[PDB]
């Protein structure tokens, strides 16, 4: 039907936008700068961003570990209003990553991606509300774009405060500031200026004194005020655009709400405005008029990064600016170049940084492409500019029904963030006001003509309409068929009838996101469960060949395409030279490179063997060390169009998504494994080599110069043989391809170690020995243990190589090493639908179930289902797919199979099997009675049972927390520094914390001497413990242990603190008051 | 806001319903039926006198009149033209054709009243030399607040001064 539009451009959208002005416009609005004294002028031509271009490719860029970017010229012009004379340049400011094929940006080598947040517009609102009894005051606020507030009211007068910041001030005079005669807002309101008139204390002191105190006496006091004073305050703080911007949007939205009539650029605000606020304000005390809910998504926007970044630079600029606002002006008329009065560096800061950090350059995480998609459009509340989670609670988080289209609600973490994080609904985009325009469809005289291009309008959920629900029984030809078809209208569902009804949805399945409208049926299943469906399918590790899936929801042939995993037909051509790592069907020369010769880009190279040249690459590490690499796919000399495809992402596959496998499940309750949140498998699972993924691995590792000297990387160590100056190269490295495993040795360096420290007892066994020892730590790196697995690569670097380490380091070393995985037990691992479960046994092939026709079955789940998880919905599918698993045929579908009286799902699913018999007539394929439960054996033994159970091909797929990713162990180890107890972080040797509530359940317990020492030996009596390590090494007890530490820690503290804490004993016959350490 | 008389019941009519703007002067009255856009509501709204009527450009913007009277269509035909940004920006000199030459006190499409700044000449005439003291005779301008800036310089052959040098300055008696 429709035609999805990219999705992912949300950004590239941005982007380009800035990029294709969104900041000349302010550079060049920020362009004018000149001496202290008006004399001498330093404009530029703010019009080109002239930017010599980037330098590395993206691989490079990965490779050298930089970050790609570009960098950025200005031309200026002719300066000074003394003798008006150029000496003009352009400058170069800075380097911009300029994007990425993911339309990320990847800096630093690594990769990462600028979430878009979504916050408030400018604008004004109101918001009343009422006193314990029903006094039902207003109130107003406004928001610039940036710059502060102006806040008003109605406090049990009727009388009214032109407060600025939550409640900064409180004057009767709200609209008294800079205008004179008073009838502007006495008559010239034409309603009620402080009801009709005038406060009480209507008093009008605003002659020599106006601007004057008001900003003095009850502003910012202490100060002999000064009608200066109070004028240059007010106008700094809403008139120099330099800081004021109400916003376009700012303009956009007043004129609308108040439809001032101000276009005018008028960047920054009036008088009329103001007034024309306080009218409102008025007029609803008298209520003409409404409050406004920003919850109304509508009224609320958000922003990418074209100006998140935007906006940034301009203070970059500021910052800038006042070095130069001296550098430039105050010394003398000569030397002042257009050249050395203007220094990046504070730009290339603010950038270098924002992507350096913020909380938006979030890393990229390309678990799987769908992770990625939906990890660009994601969106974000929460951000500088935002909320924090705590400040903002609750129902700040909920599904204010306008984002019904716009947000999928199905759709979240949680950890605390729920809500707070939403991501983009399937169609939704954005104005650039950065409101949402939500595709519809018109329908006349309550009929949609279809042939209607959508409906690119409805950026708010106020089209105030009747506005159809995409899903209804159409009649073939338009009609609708139902006269009770719903609708929302003025946020609200309402019996509609066809006639009367504007608007219907493009489709029944476009509120909801990625992993989400993807469901197989989700018609059919608890919201949540689907919740933790889709995130499941966002965690899937990809696979050597994870299959295109059986029966899927169609949508998605797009998703993968977009995410920038694949390669895709760039242009045109068929296909000539194709080898496992380029397809010379590009930079060959032939049909494919030349109907990449049929029509011919603008720049690109357009006829020849061309850089369509894409490489392919094999085996990259991802941000969760995942591999991926697509493999040619496609033949040989044939015949392609752009945006066809061209070779596999990690786990994409036919050029469509393919999360993960599909294997034939039935539904029993097997003993204990599987008896509750447990899976059985066969053998054959893994054996197939299905389920096993990749990973890889970094390791690095480096030299540095100790002011003991260097410390190094040698072939060479102490103590070695096997594992050891084995597989070790000359500088102790390994070579490429190297099994390792879980001890040996990456890459062997020293130390200076020396001595000068040592106990008689070493100098004896020396002397019994003799052995002149030797001096040197000897740090080697070593595979810790639990790995495996052949050794990709090596990535060196010292002066030579890139020299990228930090100051005074030497080498670096980088190693990577990979792993085949395969299934095992222990492994999360579920289907699309909330089916979280965990691997107990696997069972020889030859002892399951199998089938009627002996193929062994191989999974097998519990059959009770749709509980509290409400997912029936899978046992839909995975009917069919057994469906089209005998049929042997795939088959896509979507969700709300409506216009149907009946569940529709229900005699689909069943018809297909009916007839699947008798294609094949294996007959067992399909039981009306009882429908498709089948006889089954069992391995074991050889019989089935009373009750036929279900079965169905099925679609799971693994997931990445990975049974070693969560698996620790410490006798003991390295402890804290200050506080001495055992250094618990989960990499490296950590210790279970026992925080109260698990003390809470010891105390609780009888004897409790474990409480006690657990308390201690084990963790903090220093010497308590290691003697007691001993004193079991010694083969007996363990000695009672002293008073942990930190305690006496708390003592230190707290006397530092005027203190005299005696902790102490009181012992004699005469008994003894005494104190301690 | 009471309750109904007792409390039965509350309606519509219908009887269609119109949205009817303040700018919505209407022609049609209780128990008119006009036609489907019968003539109805036409606002024939009113300004008055002022200068010229420079038609509210019709266009400007869909519609967008802006309804003026212009008035003072002030012919000061030479006000030559010698304008331009040199280090500075611009400045219809308004040399005059008389070479008066009236700068800009009010630049061009400005817009100011009450004594409002408009044009300023240059002489080079009754300007003294390098300082000095003005010990004319007879002129005649009050104190008139503005004995200072703001003149209505009455009548003067008569103005003489003793142009001086000047060199005014606190250090010590230390030095010449």
């Amino acid at each position: 039907a429709f035609l999805l539009p990219d999705l992912i451009e949300i950004q590239r959208s941005s982007f380009r936008w800035f990029l294709e002005e969104g900041l000349i416009e302010e550079l060049n609005s920020f362009s004018p700068i000149t001496d202290y004294t008006g004399k001498l002028e330093l404009h530029f031509l703010g019009h080109n961003y002239k930017l010599k271009e980037p330098k590395y490719s993206v691989e490079e860029a990965k490779r050298r570990d930089s970050t790609y970017a570009v960098q950025m010229y200005v031309p200026t012009r002719l300066l000074n209003k003394e003798t008006g004379d150029i000496k003009e340049q352009e400058v170069f400011i800075g380097d911009l990553p300029l994007m990425t094929d993911r339309g990320t940006f990847i800096i630093n080598g690594a990769e990462r991606v600028i979430v878009n947040q979504i916050v408030r517009s400018p604008g004004v609102y109101y918001k009343s509300e009422i006193d314990k009894n029903g006094r039902r005051t207003y109130s107003a606020s406004l928001i610039p774009n940036r710059g502060a507030w102006l806040k008003f009211e109605t406090d049990r007068n009727d009388l009214v405060w032109v407060r600025i910041d939550k409640t900064r001030k409180l004057s009767a005079q709200v609209l008294l500031k800079a205008l004179g005669l008073s009838d502007n807002e006495i008559f010239d309101a034409l309603r009620h200026p402080e009801y009709f008139q005038k406060t009480i204390e209507k008093e009008g002191q605003f002659s020599e004194e106006e601007a004057l105190m008001e900003l003095y006496r009850k502003l910012r006091p202490g100060e002999p005020p000064t009608v200066l004073g109070g004028q240059q305050l007010l106008d700094s703080r809403f008139f120099d655009p330099k800081r004021y911007d109400l916003g376009r949007v700012g303009r956009y939205k007043l004129n609308k709400k108040l439809r001032l009539s101000v276009p005018d650029t008028v960047r920054v605000l009036t008088s009329g405005d103001i007034l024309a606020a306080v009218d409102y304000l008025i007029n609803l005390e008298y209520d003409i008029g409404s409050i406004d809910d920003i919850d109304h998504l509508g009224n609320r926007r958000v922003r990418s990064v074209g100006e998140l970044l935007q906006n940034q630079v301009r203070v970059g600029l500021n910052r800038l600016e006042r070095i130069i606002r001296e550098r430039m002006t105050v010394s003398d008329a000569e030397v002042l170049t257009p050249a050395s009065l203007v220094n990046p560096k504070p730009l290339v800061a603010a950038i270098k940084e924002f992507f350096g950090s913020s909380q938006l350059s979030q890393f990229m995480d390309q678990t799987n492409p769908l992770a990625e998609l939906t990890h660009k459009r994601r969106l974000s509340a929460l951000g500088p500019g935002g909320l924090t989670r705590e400040r903002a609670g609750f129902a700040v988080r909920d599904i204010h029904p306008s984002h019904y289209g716009r947000i999928c609600p199905i759709e979240t973490p949680e950890g605390p963030n729920a809500g707070l994080i939403g991501s983009l609904a399937t169609h939704a985009r954005v104005n650039q006001y950065g409101f949402l325009e939500t595709p519809f469809r018109p329908v006349e005289n309550g009929r949609v003509r279809f042939d209607q291009p959508a409906a690119y309008m409805t950026a708010d959920e106020e089209d105030d309409l009747r506005v159809a629900p995409g899903d209804i029984p159409v009649d073939e030809n338009g009609y609708i068929i139902g006269p009770q078809v719903p609708v929302r209208y003025r946020q609200e569902f309402s019996t509609t009838t066809p006639e009367q009804v504007d608007y219907v949805a493009v489709s029944p399945v476009q509120i909801v996101s990625v992993a989400t409208s993807m469901i197989p049926f989700l018609e059919h299943d608890d919201a949540n469960r689907a919740l933790m469906g889709s995130n499941m399918q966002r965690q899937a590790v990809p696979l050597l060949k994870p299959e295109r899936p059986l029966v899927g929801t169609g949508l998605e042939a797009q998703g993968a395409r977009d995410s920038g995993m694949v390669i895709v037909s760039r242009t045109d051509g068929d296909v000539v030279y194709v080898d496992a790592t380029e397809i010379r069907v590009r930079v060959s020369g032939q049909l494919p490179t030349a109907s990449g010769k049929s029509t011919d880009n603008g720049q690109l190279t357009s006829q020849k063997g061309q850089e369509i040249r894409y490489t392919v690459s094999k085996y990259q590490r991802s941000n969760q060390d995942t591999c991926l690499n697509q493999k040619p796919l496609v033949r040989i000399g044939e015949r392609v169009v752009a945006g066809q495809v061209l070779a596999d992402g990690s786990s994409t596959e036919g050029g469509e998504l393919a999360l993960g496998q599909n294997i034939v499940v039935a539904y029993m309750p097997w003993e204990g494994y599987n008896y509750e949140d447990a899976i059985l498998i066969s053998e054959r699972l893994v054996q197939d080599d299905i389920y096993t993924s990749i990973h890889i691995e970094k390791y690095e590792i480096e030299a540095r110069q100790t002011k003991l000297g260097p410390e190094e990387i040698t072939r060479e160590i102490p103590n070695v043989g096997e594992d050891a100056l084995r597989q070790l190269d000359e500088q102790g490295i390994i070579r490429i391809g190297a099994w390792v495993e879980a001890g040996d040795i990456l890459v062997g360096k020293v130390t200076p170690k020396g001595e000068s420290d040592q106990p008689p007892e070493e100098k004896l066994l020396r002397a019994i020995f003799g052995e002149k020892a030797r001096d040197v730590r000897d740090n080697s790196l070593r595979v810790p243990n639990g790995e495996k697995g052949r050794v990709v690569d090596v990535r060196l670097f010292t002066r030579e190589q890139g020299d990228e380490l930090p100051p005074g380091a030497n080498m670096v070393v980088r190693v990577y090493v990979a792993q085949k995985r395969k299934i095992q037990v222990g492994d999360k691992m579920a289907g699309r639908h909330g089916n979280k479960g965990i691997i107990s046994r696997i069972l020889p092939i030859e002892d399951m179930p199998y089938l009627p026709d002996g193929s062994p079955v191989d999974i097998v789940l519990n059959p009770l289902g749709v509980p509290s998880r409400m997912n029936v919905g899978q046992v839909f599918e995975c009917l069919l797919g057994w469906a089209g698993h005998t049929l042997g045929v795939r088959f896509k579908i979507t969700p709300f199979d409506e216009m149907y009286g009946e569940e529709s799902s229900r005699r689909i699913v069943h018809g297909k099997l009916q007839e699947a018999r008798d294609e094949t007539g294996k007959d067992w394929v399909y039981n009306p009675d009882d429908p498709g439960k089948i006889m089954v054996y069992d391995g074991r033994t050889g019989e089935a049972f009373d009750r036929p159970v279900t079965i169905g091909v099925a679609y799971m797929l693994k997931l990445v927390h990975l049974v070693d990713d969560k698996i620790h162990a410490r006798s003991t180890g390295p402890y804290s520094l200050v506080t001495q107890q055992p250094l618990g972080g989960k990499a490296q040797q950590g210790g279970q914390r026992f925080g109260e509530m698990e003390v809470w359940a010891l105390e609780a317990f009888g004897a409790a001497y474990t409480l006690q020492e657990l308390l201690t030996v084990k963790s903090d009596d220093m010497q308590g413990r290691n003697e007691a390590l001993n004193a079991i090494v010694k083969g007996k007890a363990i000695p009672r242990p002293g008073t942990p530490e930190s305690f006496k820690v708390l003592m230190r503290e707290l006397q530092s603190l005027g203190l005299d804490i005696a902790v102490h004993k009181v012992e004699t016959q005469a008994d003894g008051s005494s104190l301690d350490v | 806001t009471t309750t109904a008389a007792r409390g039965g019941l509350i309606w519509i009519l219908s009887g269609e319903v119109y949205n009817l703007p303040p700018g919505a002067e209407l022609v049609v009255k209780n128990g008119d039926r006009v036609e489907t856009n019968g003539v109805l509501a036409e606002t024939k709204l009113t300004t008055i006198h002022g200068g010229v009527v420079r038609l509210p450009e019709a266009t400007p913007g869909k519609s967008t009149r802006e309804i003026e009277i212009i008035t003072a269509s002030v012919v000061l035909d030479q006000a030559t033209v010698t304008v331009q940004s040199s280090q500075g920006r611009n400045n219809y000199l308004i040399t005059t054709g008389n070479n008066q030459v009236f700068n800009l006190r009010a630049t061009p499409g400005t817009k100011v009243q009450n004594g409002q700044v408009v044009a300023e000449l240059i002489d080079d005439r009754y300007r003294t030399t390098t300082g000095g003291f003005l010990k004319f005779a007879g002129v005649e301008v009050q104190k008139k607040g503005k004995a200072k800036l703001g003149y209505e310089v009455v009548q003067g052959g008569t103005l003489l001064w003793i142009p001086e040098e000047t060199h005014e300055v606190n250090k010590d008696i230390s030095l010449l």
